[PDB]
Parts: C-alpha cells; sequence; structure tokens
C-alpha cells in the first residue's frame, strides 16, 4: 500500500490557532 | 496470553482532555511519568498509530496540532524551569525517533526487531510533520541552553577567577568552583532520567563548557587583576576539576574540553617565559586558539608575582604584532558567549516494545484504550 505525504501545518501557521 | 497491537484509541471528544492530562499538566519530576523515559512520546505515537490505522488523516492532523501546540504552552508558562524543558525536549526527540523508526522508511528499520517492524505506519508519509517537530526540538534545545546558562553565570567569575584553592553548596555565601560542579551535576541528572539522547546530552554539555570558557575569558581580559603567573596556576587547577567531571560522566568525547582551548592557551601563555625571540614564536606557535588582540591584552596586563620578574616589554609586545601580521585575524578582544552551536538529533531507535507500554494509571487517561 502507498503512503501518502500528509500536508502538515508549519510551525508557524500552527502558532496561529 | 493476550497479544496487544501497541496502539492507543481515543474518541475526538476527548482530543483536548488528551493533551490536557498528557502535556499541560504532567510534571516533569512526577514518579508515575518517570517509571519509562519518554513516555508521553510513546503514548503520543501509539495515539498515531491507532489514527493511521483508521485511515483518518484529518485525526493525525488535530493529534499533531494539538501536541505542538501543547508543548508551546507548557514551555510558554514553565520555560524557564529547566526540567519542564528538559523533560519536553527529550519527549520531543522520543517522539521523533518513533515517527521515523515507525515510519516504514528501511533506512531507520536497522536495529528493529521483527515484531518492531510490525508496527510501522500503513496509511500516511508523516515526513511534512517530523520536519516540524524537529523544527520544535530546535527551539526547545535553544531554551534549554537559555535556561542553563542564565543559572550558571552568576557562578562562573566567581567559580573559575576570584575563589582561591564531600561539596558544600558555597563557601560562606560565595560560589566556587564546587558550586559550578554541583550545578552541572543537578543538569545532568535531569537529563538522564528523562531519557535525553546520549548524542544529544553531550551537546548540551559542550554548549554549557563553551559558556563557562567564554564568560571566563572575557572577564580575564576586561580586568586589570587576573592575569599572573598565579592565576594561571588557578585557572588550570579549575579547568583539570572540569575535566574530571567529564570523566565521572564519560562525556569526555563530548567535545566540551576543547570548546576551552582559549582559556587554556591563555592560561599557558601567563605562565611561559615573555622576553627572547624563542619565547616570542613560542607563544605565536602556542596560541592558535586566540586572537592577537587577545594575546597583546594578556601581555599587556602581565603582572609579576614580586620584584625579581619584570613585566612584558613594548618591543616585545609589538614583535609578536609582527609576527602575526598576516593571520586573517578577526579584530575582536572579546568571545561571544552567546554563540550556540548549532544542534542535531541523529536518530535513535529504542528496544522498548509498544505492545507492552503500560499507561499509569495515575496520569489521568483512564478514557484512552489500548488496543
Amino acid at each position: 500500500r502507498p503512503r501518502v505525504l500528509l500536508k502538515a501545518p508549519t510551525l508557524a501557521e500552527m502558532e496561529e490557532m | 496470553e493476550k497479544d496487544f497491537q501497541g496502539m492507543l484509541e481515543y474518541k475526538k471528544e476527548d482530543e483536548q482532555k488528551l493533551v490536557k492530562n498528557l502535556i499541560l499538566e504532567l510534571k516533569p519530576r512526577g514518579v508515575a511519568v518517570n517509571l519509562i523515559p519518554g513516555l508521553p512520546a510513546y503514548i503520543l505515537f501509539m495515539c498515531v498509530r491507532h489514527a493511521d490505522y483508521l485511515n483518518d488523516d484529518q485525526k493525525v492532523r488535530s493529534l499533531l496540532t494539538s501536541t505542538i501546540n501543547s508543548i508551546k504552552k507548557v514551555l510558554k508558562k514553565r520555560g524557564d524551569d529547566f526540567e519542564t524543558v528538559s523533560f519536553w525536549l527529550s519527549n520531543t526527540c522520543r517522539f521523533l525517533h518513533c515517527l521515523k523508526q515507525y515510519s516504514g522508511e528501511e533506512g531507520f528499520m536497522k536495529h528493529n526487531t521483527s515484531r518492531q517492524n510490525e508496527h510501522c505506519l500503513t496509511n500516511f508519509d508523516l515526513a511534512e510533520y517530523r520536519q516540524v517537530l524537529s523544527d520544535l526540538a530546535i527551539q526547545i534545545y535553544q531554551q534549554l541552553v537559555r535556561v542553563l546558562e542564565n543559572i550558571l553565570q552568576p557562578m562562573i567569575v566567581s567559580g573559575m577567577l576570584e575563589h582561591e584553592t564531600t561539596s558544600s553548596i558555597a563557601d560562606e555565601g560565595t560560589y566556587t568552583l564546587d558550586s559550578i560542579l554541583r550545578q552541572l551535576n543537578s543538569f545532568h541528572s535531569v537529563m538522564c532520567q528523562h531519557g535525553m539522547d546520549p548524542e544529544l546530552i553531550k551537546q548540551v554539555v559542550k554548549q554549557m563548557f563553551y559558556i563557562i570558557g567564554a564568560i571566563t575569558l572575557n572577564n580575564l581580559l576586561l580586568r586589570k587583576d587576573m592575569c599572573s603567573w598565579s592565576k594561571g596556576m588557578q585557572i588550570r587547577y579549575n579547568v583539570s576539576q572540569l575535566e574530571e567531571w567529564l570523566r565521572d560522566k564519560n562525556l569526555m568525547n563530548s567535545g566540551a574540553k576543547e570548546t576551552l582551548e582559549p582559556l587554556i592557551q591563555a592560561a599557558q601563555l601567563l605562565q611561559v617565559k615573555k622576553k627572547t625571540d624563542d619565547d616570542a614564536e613560542a607563544i605565536c606557535s602556542m596560541c592558535n586558539a586566540l586572537t592577537t588582540a587577545q594575546i597583546v591584552k594578556v601581555l599587556n596586563l602581565y603582572t609579576p608575582v614580586n620584584e625579581f620578574e619584570e613585566r612584558v616589554s613594548v618591543s616585545f609586545i609589538r614583535t609578536i604584532q609582527m609576527r602575526l601580521r598576516d593571520r586573517k585575524d578577526s579584530p575582536q578582544l572579546l568571545m561571544d558567549a552567546k554563540h550556540i552551536f548549532p544542534v542535531t538529533f541523529p536518530f535513535n531507535p529504542s528496544s522498548l516494545a509498544l505492545e507492552t507500554i503500560q499507561i499509569p494509571a495515575s496520569l489521568g487517561l483512564g478514557f484512552i484504550s489500548r488496543v
């Protein structure tokens, strides 16, 4: 099975909300 | 027998209670959480495993985001406590090692048992999340260095330069070398209890020694009374006790002793002969870790022990300046005591079998189910 590369919010983005 | 899968299930409605009890209210010196070093990392990763198993990428995202935000919240509120910062640096790294070890990438599975390889993620590649966690760990490391620096700063000049020489906490209130060593012992014992990677402990200790040497050398260059043969002996003795501490802790290959090379050479400079052209050539050959400005400062400041010893001559100093002319040297006198060597987090897989891990009942995570 293929593993899809998830898009992560950046550390900075998370720092928002 | 029962053979568990090594995963943990929770309901989406409980995600905030999860990070509240596992992160926000977790005590870094609590017994329960220190029975297994890195336990919060292992718990979080086992939760990630079940979200991946459920093919729920939004749940993975939500858990990771809540985790990262909660760790930042803790460090904003308690980031001046070195135990708390050590604890989350260690668990952030262990979480990253888990995400690698159980990624499914062969490069990270070399030390895995057959059982461990059965526990890799199956649906999602979390490399983007590993980068974010790496970035977080860099930030926490930088905060750790600053907290430790703040603790040591008041001790260093007294302990290394001023004070003359079971341990006491101080000598009638004065910080001594023994005060410094006690503090380093505290730091080290906490990093070990938390399961910090040995290669990371080495980097923390190298950084601390750099700071000790930089602050000591700078105050030697800024005072008028610290450049003597006798103070050279005192610095030699103090460095030898710092070296013995590294020995006691099996950290002699950390690179820590080498960061002291400018201070070590300044102390040697105080004790060599300072009159002839052979003496001058020796100084130039010897002092490769000191700038010209530093060598010249020490020679100008140097105080004879008594009348049977003379000051360094102005023509001698000029000879050294001439000899060191084509050095593509920095014109600076002071070491940058705020320099931080770039940190790395080399992969450190663990032998811990996920399917055997038990959550201590005292952590208040009963709403999590073992799978």
